[PDB]
């Protein structure tokens, strides 16, 4: 009938990591493929909700361009390092962490004093290198709950640091030919997707339509 | 399948020459009985031959081990 | 003359519109000319080549 | 032709473009901003490459 | 040839004193008949088309 | 008659066979190449722009 | 027709036969998918003459090329034309314009 | 942060019998260009509608050929009827027959009155005759389906279409002519991230304005199921 569509079959997802997947759906309808592909895509980088290091106060520090003695990198690079760093928030929208530490060595996320609601992905996370042995590094970073990403620019003692919120790293779709049995102009669509550790790719892929199908929830004759 | 071919050209070093080797072990699957020593990943015969002088286990010098190692067996084998 | 033409049908005389992606539907990042040119079917059909 | 144009126009950078002078943990949150909207691909930025 | 003679001596089958020479439409052509004309010489008689 | 099972033998019979494309005038070597080809709808044969 | 044109395509396609054109002005008495039927203006009629010109459309023939060759009428019926006006289009002619 | 706030179909601004203007309103940040592309995607490319794909002239035998009386060739009457647009209410095909005699234009407006089928254009010219004693009949099939289908496709699977004088049409089933939509701001209570989307629809006046945002964002959310599993 008219109503009735293709729906896909083949489902192959390929793990490429941990957190990087290769989810394959075949066959599309003509067009669909660039449809589903597009809406994922927008908004697995743009709303999906995460949390995520919003800014963080470091002692010495007064300013982003400043520089901190005992410590590898600077400012910059400690900012660097604490945007990358992927975190799960169970009960709270809000946490601060604290780091403490004194030595030589890497300055790890397994360092950052565990709070009860606070989870950290990865703990071997470098945050900043201590080089001196007399040195010590102790900052508070605030972990805010959010959805995509929130540059600080936008935003503008405390150093802003960019929110990566959503847990999406990468996602990239691929539109390829498929064909059905006499029917050789339909969709292959190939997602491409990374996350942060947090969520893996196709619980992100699960949540990202989950986000779409609630929003045509007004429209749809069930 | 077969993109490139250059990791067959490092075993056997000539290009001219892996066509011949191919192509004989190629028709040694082909019209003769014997079976790939690679997993046959849905592939004809040049590109299994070809996947099998890129692991080394096949060359001039082992077809013709092969062939005269059939070649004495089988004429010994009558009385 | 023809940016005049332009301006008296109410089009950017600059001959150049913003144009959308059908497939994501973002903005291509400069404008595009658009217009209407007449084109020819010529008679090397493929259907007598192949 | 087409090729060398895309190359080109997505390596040249502009002085005043959106998201300029950001710090980028490397090439996917380039791509993430690029696909975004948040920064343009000739802004001028400090990225982490490995 | 004596096998297809043989084949013929099983199953009984005529052989054709004629030849099909029809004309065909060429290959990958699809179209309509919008027109016939027949032309027969004198002393050829006319056919019911004709 | 172009069954529906000729087209399912034909994708296996091309599958890593290589076919020749020439253009006239073959003024250099590279104007032969081999492609695997791939099944296609169009009359037009589908040069990869790079070649 | 074309939107941008230069100004030579009626003569083209009039100088060309492939239009067909009044040779007297009239009023078209019948117009038909194959033929005009012109009734021509007192004042270009010779004496002794009926007076009606008759215009057979060339009608899905095939050219040198194997194109097809079609004449279609531009005019209603009881609508007026004068003399050299279009009375048919040929292939690739609109309203007496030459159309690529 | 984690709830979303969900657009409802707020209002249809019936500019015209063929164009309108729906507005789904309130939509999140991005979320105006995410279903607006979707939806003009899907209503530009999936939705369906009765098309003429078969006529039946009563002297002719092909399209490259004259009825005397009638000022137009048989090709472009079929052509005319091509763009006949019809909705058939609780069909997926019917035939329509038209008869007209006597000098004037041949319209939509004189095909036979059926009543499971509304002509929404009846000045549609289909042709003219321009003789007194001339006479046209047509049995006209309409059909229901989706996208475009040419009558190339259609020849040769079998159809028992033994009639020479049965004329095949190329059936454009879509009756969405163009879709725009535009994210403007929304007024609401206490938010100001909040956009509207309205979707601008030109039609051939054979499909709901409503109904086709309800059928696009059903298709949606049916090619969504895949994703929302994903095994």
């Amino acid at each position: 009938s008219v109503t009735e569509f293709l729906k896909p079959r083949l489902v192959d997802i390929e793990q490429v990591s941990s957190t990087h997947a290769k989810v394959t759906l075949e066959p599309l309808e003509r067009g669909f493929g660039h449809t589903l592909g597009n809406a994922l895509r927008r908004i697995l980088l743009s709303s999906m909700p995460g949390c995520a290091v919003t800014e963080v106060e470091i002692d010495g520090v007064l300013h982003e361009y400043s520089t901190k003695e005992g410590v590898q990198e600077d400012i910059l690079e400690i900012l660097l390092n604490l945007k990358g760093l992927a975190v799960r928030v169970q009960g709270k929208d809000e946490v601060i962490l604290t780091l403490n530490k004194s030595g030589i060595g890497p300055v790890t996320a397994a360092d950052i004093t565990h709070d009860g609601d606070v989870e950290i992905v990865k703990p071997q996370h470098v945050i900043c290198h201590l080089t001196d042995e007399n040195a010590s590094i102790s900052m508070r970073i605030k972990v805010q709950r959010g959805r995509g990403y929130v540059p600080a620019s936008t935003r503008i003692g405390r150093l802003l640091v960019d929110a990566c919120y959503s847990p999406v790293e990468r996602i990239a779709y691929n539109v390829e030919a498929a064909r059905v049995e006499q029917r050789t102009d339909l969709d292959k669509l190939v997602i491409e997707m990374e996350t942060n550790g947090t969520i893996d790719p196709e619980e992100a892929i699960r949540r990202a339509a989950t986000i779409l199908a609630e929003q045509l929830e007004a429209f749809v004759d069930l | 399948a077969r993109v490139t071919v250059q990791d067959a050209v490092e075993k056997i070093g000539n290009r001219f020459d892996l066509v011949l080797v191919a192509a004989r072990r190629a028709r040694q699957m082909q019209v003769g009985g014997k079976d790939p020593l690679v997993p046959e990943e849905n592939d004809k015969t040049t590109v299994i031959a070809l996947r099998e002088i890129e692991e080394g286990l096949i060359n001039n010098q082992i077809l013709d081990v092969r062939e005269r190692q059939e070649q004495q067996e089988q004429e010994a084998a009558e009385l | 003359e023809i940016k005049e033409l332009l301006k008296l049908g109410d089009l950017p005389t600059s001959g150049q519109i913003r144009l959308y992606d059908g497939r994501t539907g973002e903005q291509f990042e400069r404008p595009v000319t658009v217009g209407y040119m007449y084109m020819l079917k010529l008679n090397h059909l493929v259907d007598d080549k192949m | 032709q087409d090729v060398v144009l895309g190359l080109y126009y997505m390596t040249r950078d502009c002085v005043n473009a959106k998201g300029e002078g950001m710090v980028l943990t490397g090439p996917k949150e380039a791509e993430r901003l690029y696909r975004s909207g948040l920064a343009s691909l000739h802004a001028r930025v400090k990225v982490r490459i490995t | 040839t004596p096998e297809e003679k043989l084949l013929r001596a099983i199953f009984g089958e005529k052989a054709s004193d004629v030849k099909d020479s029809s004309l065909r439409v060429p290959n990958g052509v699809s179209g309509t008949v919008i027109d016939v004309q027949v032309f027969t010489r004198d002393g050829v008689e006319k056919d019911k088309r004709a | 008659r172009e069954e529906a099972v000729v087209w399912d033998i034909l994708d296996e019979v091309i599958r890593e066979h290589p076919v020749l494309l020439n253009r006239a005038p073959t003024l250099h070597r590279l104007g032969i190449q081999a492609f695997e080809p791939v099944l296609i709808e169009g009359k037009a044969i589908q040069l990869h722009p790079l070649v | 027709k074309p939107l941008v044109g230069t100004g030579m395509e009626r003569a083209v396609a009039v100088d060309s036969g492939v239009t067909a054109v009044a040779k007297r002005g009239g009023v078209v008495q019948y117009v038909d998918a194959s033929r005009i039927v012109i009734k021509v203006n007192e004042d270009e009629m010779y004496p002794g003459e009926a007076g009606i010109d008759i215009y057979n459309l060339t009608k899905y023939t095939r050219s040198n090329q194997n194109t097809c060759i079609n004449q279609m009428p531009c005019v209603s019926l009881g609508e007026p034309v004068e003399r050299g006006d279009v009375l048919a289009d040929g292939p690739s002619t609109d309203l007496g314009e030459l159309a690529l």
